[PDB]
């Protein structure tokens, strides 16, 4: 591996760049804040950057609350996502809403309303992660029943 | 419509000299260009440019980095339309007098190609047979031509890294 | 005759032989042929290689040799045909292929006869509402509807009011090259189409679109013949296949307050009128005042 | 001291390190002279202006070297004072060379035309026989009779002998529908065919062959329009506002019946907007920062109610205060019927962060480049790597004028690949009032931008890439733009016995040309001098001259490089005494279901002679033309008004080194009736007596709002036109706002506006029913 030093500052300049990919409403794209909303993308690089916090790295504020907003629009309108080149749509947004969810109640923040609706459609999974990741957010937030 | 180097060797007699071997066939003129590879990690220049017939243009920044230009020479020659083999006289050509291991690197004046005819030699009438063993190593100095010139204090020794 | 029998009931490196469907069928035509044997088979094929070219992206050169040995012989013959017909007192005649427009009275009695000495063939199309709303179904070709608030999330279709603009976004797939898809997607009554060719009389999509700029620079990749602004329904002329899903966005505005049943979207190949795709059945449309 | 350089032909120099082995190589296309020519494309011929660089203008030529695409010469010979020499003109002519053993200069047709965008050159262009497609109306519905009439005239709009016209409709997709033989009936042509109900929408059009196989188009919309009922005016500030002014746009609605929009709702959107065109005067010229952030945005959603006398005011307070780039506000306005229907309409207002501001134009082309951070295909202006970037400054208003400024900031940035925008190079420019400054910097690779500021602290920058090109280029995006000579007249219109007074102000001293022409050739072949600030010159207008294509043009060489100007101003020939005084007397208000009279008169001053005026009447509703702000077809404009520059300039100053049917719609499904009521009227062409007096009376129905009185006048080379509105309504007007079209089991708010336009009290009883397949 890296030396400590080397990897603490190779995090440091990966955060700054991630951060460069952030779109106007808080969602990521590929490579430029310009570019095509990356919903499951979105939903891992707010996972890094939560988790980055937590392991002693600066991640500004405002990027957060504007990640966890653009998440919690994925939790409430699943049916704006645009994925033409998924072959299970559902599978697809049900993936993307699972995670949001995750990210969001580690940080307290993932509306019970909201996982309860997901829940609702539980059906739609093509995997256990999801499922599982769902789970963990409802009893974080307080449904250990449906968790 | 082609000029390229015959012998292909690393080492052309000082006495009996005739230049370098080239075979042409309806090239007139050819612009030669020579550097001295230098004498310091040497062995790492002979295991990248492993005794090639041409040189390519990209990894040329690579292998001419540990070489310095000493002449841009062209010469006269005068075929019209057979493929005949031809010296390059070298004995006007002061710098390449000089010691250290050489590379000709050949072209057509006003031609641009991928490759072009490069081969690694030097100038010396001295010819060695070392003996290696075990533990020690003993070389036999010689000359060519009529006469074996034995004498043999200059006997230079280099490792992987290029040291004496 | 078991084996034949068998072959033409059977449908379909991986397995080997360098084949397809497409290729197969045209091989198996031309060994009808070669042989004279089931030309009533050799006409079935025929009419699905037909469909089967037409919605091929690319054909291998073993396809389209195929395809060339199974249907070169069939133009050296002349163009010439006669018919008796139900809605004509007189023959019809020709040297090409001519159209026939007919009303329902003459479809009901429909009848067609050979009056030649050479084989003619004949293509019938109808079209009309059916007495009832048919269920959501799909082949080949499929279609997808939401409607967006010019804010780019989804429009709650009840909290609808006299005035507002909305963006009605469409997608269509298939599972093979529809190069001549028409999509039709006819509109609730109280929704208007903001006609886009007329710029000073409407609202713009692109300065009302800035919110979905992800769908309108996806429809800009799209091959697309026209797009009609009508009274009634929004219409598109495209080409889908399936590594290339189509996304057509389209702005309308409610206008008439009321209650207001609500057409599926629609999706259907000229050529094969059998490639076709109805939406999702959506909720009553209410625009309030 | 190269001996055989010093020899005709192009050279190519090739270039590299002594002993440097690289898979490229410096490389440049050159030759080597002081000759500088200048060529002027026409239909027919090619003129060619020799000349010399440095004090000289050694303009003998028989030295015409003109090649084909194959590589042959086909034409060289001399002629004119001092020299010039004209050739014959081939449509895929590709080179042009100068001097068989005296140096040799190049110059190919293959690389676009000098860009005169900043010159007023455009117009119709119909320099042969002359004919004026016109209508009551660009905008029709399908099942609709389309209605367009002509008259054929030749270049000076005189009258020619009876000859047949073939007209095409073309449908939107290209194909034709159907092709006609118009013969004309009293010197008018007049073609009428029905659009089926089936028919396709979009931009249909009628294409005319007067017989020279150069086609003539008649565009005209088919669609499914709803005539507009209300008249919806939204204005804001000519003059741009300061970044602190609030935003602010006026509202006046009303019904075309002639009553104020009362109590009407007027919903709209707000939007900010970059205003990086802010000089229309100057075409290409970008304003304002494009690495500047939040400049795209929706400001807010209007919804207001007008006053009683149908007004209203939209406003919003500046959130851009500290811009240092210009900026637009638009308002999107829909003004609301009763019943929900829009009329919408858009007003813009500028924004400028100071009274001038700096403007960049890039020299070089901008061609498609693929971006995979964008995934998608965006023209961008590119420049080869290891080459040097050419860009035109300008401080100019908001009118154009160019204004003296000292302090220029132009800085070349280099943006980052994969830290921080790196700033590769820093300049100090100063500008000089109607000079246009010209800025060139080494660039290397990947993307750049280009930004210079202002003391005033405005900030105007370009973005472009630096690398290859994979052809796919815009059709002369990189054409060179020359210097502008501002040509002044002395009168306003010209004719055969007066004389022209022009007088030439370039920015310098030069010699070079002036002259007159037209798209067959020159008609003032050569004038060579230019002295001091500014030269005054006599033009004689010649009398054969019977055209409105024509053109004056000057060019101007000085050396420090010789830099070269252009000046063109289109010679306006028009006269007023060839257009009708035509006069049309209506009622300003009438009844519907009553038929309305047109008193026409038509005359001249001094003459007042109107033999056998011809006219055509027309109404329409205005609720139709106001969709597409249709213009009343005027005959006068259409055979006199400026015509497009009949020429194509080539210089090599740009270059000089220094150092079935229905178909779908059954498919669909038979779609409903719309029964909405299109008021169009056309009577037959009448004749004016003696004292030039005339009358047509065209049947008005049962219509209620406004409508546009036209009419089109003609003789052998007289021409008028005129319009008046007139308002059609009942003394109690009851109207049914309905949907487009029901479907089975809906429910629709039908509104029913009733509105006494009389001056008493009305007491009235409605009695409701429903027949066919609506109930209440
Ligand atoms: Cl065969
Ligand atoms: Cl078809
Ligand atoms: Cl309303």
């Amino acid at each position: 591996g890296d030396s400590d030093e080397k990897r603490r500052a190779s995090v440091d300049i990966g955060i700054s760049r991630l951060l460069q990919m952030q779109r106007d409403n808080g969602g990521f794209a590929l490579w430029d804040k310009n570019g095509d909303e990356e919903y499951w993308l979105t939903a891992y690089v707010m996972d890094f950057l939560v988790r980055a916090g937590e392991q002693g790295y600066s991640v500004p504020t405002d990027a957060i609350n504007r990640g966890n907003e653009r998440l919690l629009r994925y939790l409430q309108d699943p049916g704006m996502m645009s994925i033409p080149y998924a072959d299970n749509l559902k599978a697809s947004k049900f993936a993307v809403q699972s995670y949001a969810a995750l990210v969001l109640a580690r940080q307290q923040k993932a509306p019970l309303g909201a996982l309860r609706e997901i829940w609702e459609h539980r059906a739609d999974a093509a995997s256990g992660l999801p499922l599982l990741q769902l789970g963990v957010a409802l009893k974080t937030m307080g449904d250990a029943t449906r968790g | 419509p082609s000029v390229g180097f015959a012998s292909r060797g690393s080492l052309l007699p000082g006495k009996v000299v005739e230049g370098l071997p080239v075979m042409a066939l309806n090239v007139n003129n050819v612009d030669v260009n020579f550097f001295r590879v230098k004498p310091e990690s040497l062995p790492a220049f002979i295991s990248q440019w492993e005794y090639r017939n041409s040189l390519a243009n990209w990894q040329s920044d690579k292998l001419l980095q540990m070489a310095d230009l000493v002449y841009t020479g062209r010469f006269d020659l005068n075929p019209a339309r057979t493929r005949e083999k031809l010296l390059l006289p070298l004995g006007d050509i002061k710098p390449l007098q000089q010691a250290g291991v050489y590379l000709a690197v050949m072209n057509q004046a006003g031609r641009y190609d991928y490759s072009n005819p490069a081969t690694l030699f030097t100038l010396s009438d001295i010819g060695v047979s070392a003996h290696r063993y075990h533990n020690r190593l003993d070389i036999f100095t010689q000359s060519l031509e009529n006469g074996a010139a034995q004498q043999g204090i200059e006997v230079s020794l280099l490792n992987e890294k290029g040291q004496t | 005759e078991e084996a034949i029998a068998l072959a033409l009931k059977t449908p379909r490196i991986w397995l080997g032989d360098y084949g397809s469907s497409l290729r197969d069928n045209a091989l198996m035509l031309s060994l009808l042929e070669e042989n004279k044997l089931l030309p009533d088979e050799q006409y079935t094929l025929l009419n699905t290689l037909s469909q089967q070219a037409f919605g091929e992206r690319w054909l291998s050169t073993q396809e389209s040799n195929a395809l060339f040995l199974a249907a070169r012989t069939i133009q050296d013959l002349p163009g010439k045909w006669q018919a008796q017909t139900s809605f004509s007192a007189e023959q019809l005649t020709g040297e090409k292929a001519q159209n026939s427009n007919l009303n329902s009275d003459q479809l009901v009695t429909l009848q067609v006869s050979n009056s030649g000495d050479q084989p003619l063939w004949l293509r019938m199309d109808a079209s009309g509402y059916p007495q009832s709303a048919p269920l959501p179904a799909n082949n080949v070709l499929q279609i997808e509807r939401h409607i967006l608030g010019t804010d780019g999330k989804s429009k709650s279709l009840d909290s609808l009011r006299s005035g507002d603009l909305v963006l009605v976004w469409l997608q269509v797939k298939a599972s093979n090259s529809v190069p001549d898809a028409l999509v039709v997607d006819l509109l609730p009554a109280g929704l208007e189409l903001e006609n886009q060719n007329l710029a000073n009389g409407s609202a713009s999509l692109e300065q009302s679109g800035g919110e979905v700029q992800n769908l309108l620079n996806q429809m800009q990749q799209a091959s697309i013949k026209h797009i009609e602004f009508r009274d009634d329904r929004f219409v598109a002329a495209v080409a889908v296949d399936e590594y290339q899903p189509v996304t057509l966005v389209y702005l309308a505005r409610a206008v008439t307050p009321g209650t207001y049943q609500v057409p599926q979207p629609m999706v259907e190949s000229m050529y094969v009128p059998q490639w076709r795709a109805t939406g999702a059945a959506e909720d009553l449309l209410i625009v309030r005042p | 001291d190269i001996k055989p350089l010093q020899q005709a032909g192009v050279y190519l120099a090739v270039m590299n390190q002594a002993g440097r082995y690289d898979y490229s190589n410096p490389a440049t296309l050159f030759t080597l002279s002081d000759i500088g020519v200048s060529a002027h494309r026409y239909h027919n011929r090619l003129d060619i202006f020799t000349q010399s660089l440095e004090n000289g203008a050694a303009q003998q030529g028989i030295e015409v070297s003109l090649l084909n695409e194959k590589g042959q010469t086909l034409t060289q010979a001399t002629s004119d004072a001092q020299g010039h020499v004209q050739l014959e003109n081939d449509k895929n002519a590709a080179l042009l060379l100068a001097r068989k053993d005296g140096q040799t200069t190049l110059l190919d047709l293959k690389l676009p035309a000098l860009d005169l965008a900043e010159f007023n050159i455009a117009g119709a262009p119909g320099y042969s026989k002359q004919f004026f497609m016109f209508g009551p109306r660009d905008l029709y519905r399908p099942g609709e009779t389309v209605i367009l009439n002509g008259l054929l005239r030749d270049a000076d709009g005189k009258a020619l002998p009876n000859q047949p016209i073939k007209l095409d409709v073309i449908k939107p997709d290209g194909q034709v529908l159907r092709s006609v033989v118009s013969q004309p009936e009293n010197g008018l042509y007049h073609f009428t065919w029905p659009l089926d109900s089936n028919a396709a929408t979009g931009m249909w059009h009628i294409r005319a062959n007067t017989g020279d196989n150069q086609y003539r188009m008649w565009d005209f919309h088919v669609e499914d329009f709803m005539p507009e009922r209300m008249a919806l005016n939204l204005t804001g500030e000519k003059t741009p506002l300061t970044p602190k002014d609030e935003v602010k746009f006026s509202v006046v609605g009303y019904y075309l019946y002639g009553a104020p929009a009362n109590g009407n709702t007027l919903q709209g959107q707000l939007f900010l907007r970059p205003l990086r065109e802010a000089v229309s005067a100057l075409p290409g010229f970008e304003f304002g920062d494009i690495a500047a952030e939040n400049l795209s945005r929706t400001l807010d959603e209007v919804q207001l109610t007008l006053d009683d006398k149908g007004r209203g005011e939209v406003s919003t307070e500046s959130q851009w205060k500290e811009t240092h780039s210009p900026l637009q506000v638009i308002f999107q306005g829909s003004l609301l019927e009763s019943g929900g229907r829009p009329v919408t309409r858009r007003a813009e207002q500028a924004i400028w962060p100071a009274d001038a501001l700096p403007g960049i134009r890039p020299q070089f082309a901008s061609k498609s480049v693929y971006d995979y951070r964008t995934d998608s295909t965006v023209k961008q202006p590119i420049v080869d790597e290891g080459s040097n970037a050419a860009f035109d400054i300008v401080y100019s208003d908001a009118q154009g004028v160019k204004k003296a400024v000292s302090g220029l900031q132009v800085r070349l940035i280099r943006e980052r690949r994969d830290q921080k925008d790196l700033i590769e190079n820093e300049q100090t420019l100063d500008l000089k009032a109607d000079e246009t400054g010209k800025v060139s910097f080494p660039v290397e690779w990947g993307a750049y931008r280009l930004e210079v500021k202002a003391p005033n602290e405005a900030v105007s920058s370009v973005r472009f890439w630096a690398g290859y090109s994979w052809q796919d280029n815009s059709d002369g995006s990189g054409a060179v733009r020359p210097d502008r000579v501002t040509l002044k007249l002395d009168k306003a219109s010209y004719r055969p016995g007066d004389t022209i007074k022009l007088h030439i102000a370039a920015p310098t001293a030069g010699k070079g040309y002036a002259m007159v022409e037209s798209s067959e050739g020159p008609l003032w072949w050569q004038e060579i001098d230019v002295r001091a600030q500014g030269l005054d010159l006599t033009i004689p207008v010649d009398k054969t001259w019977n055209r409105h294509d024509l053109y004056l043009s000057t060019l101007v060489v000085r050396p420090g490089t010789p830099k070269r100007a252009v000046g063109v101003l289109h010679l306006p020939l028009g006269d007023e005494n060839r257009r009708l005084d035509l006069a049309l007397e209506t009622p300003a208000k009438m009844r519907p279901n009553q038929p309305l009279t047109v008193k026409i008169k038509a005359s001249t001053k001094n003459g007042e002679k109107p033999k056998q005026v011809n006219v055509l009447v027309s109404a329409v509703d205005s609720g139709v033309l106001n969709i597409t702000d249709y213009v009343t077809p005027d005959p006068w404009q259409a055979f006199f008004g400026q015509k497009r520059y009949g020429a194509d300039i080539y210089d090599i100053y740009g270059q000089v080194i220094e150092g079935g049917d229905g178909d779908e719609l059954k498919r669909g499904g038979k779609p409903p009736v719309n029964h909405v009521n299109i008021v169009v009227q056309q009577a037959l062409p009448v004749t004016l007596n003696e004292q030039g007096e005339g009358s047509v009376t065209l049947p008005i129905g049962d219509f209620n709002g406004e409508l546009r009185v036209m009419a089109q006048a003609w003789t052998a080379d007289d021409f008028g036109s005129n319009e008046s509105k007139v308002i059609v309504a009942a003394p109690v007007i009851a109207e049914l706002n309905m949907p487009r079209f029901m479907a089975s089991g809906d429910t629709s708010r039908l509104t029913l506006d009733i509105t006494n336009l009389t001056d008493k009290p009305q007491k009235l009883n409605v009695a409701l029913t429903a027949s066919g397949l609506l109930e209440l």
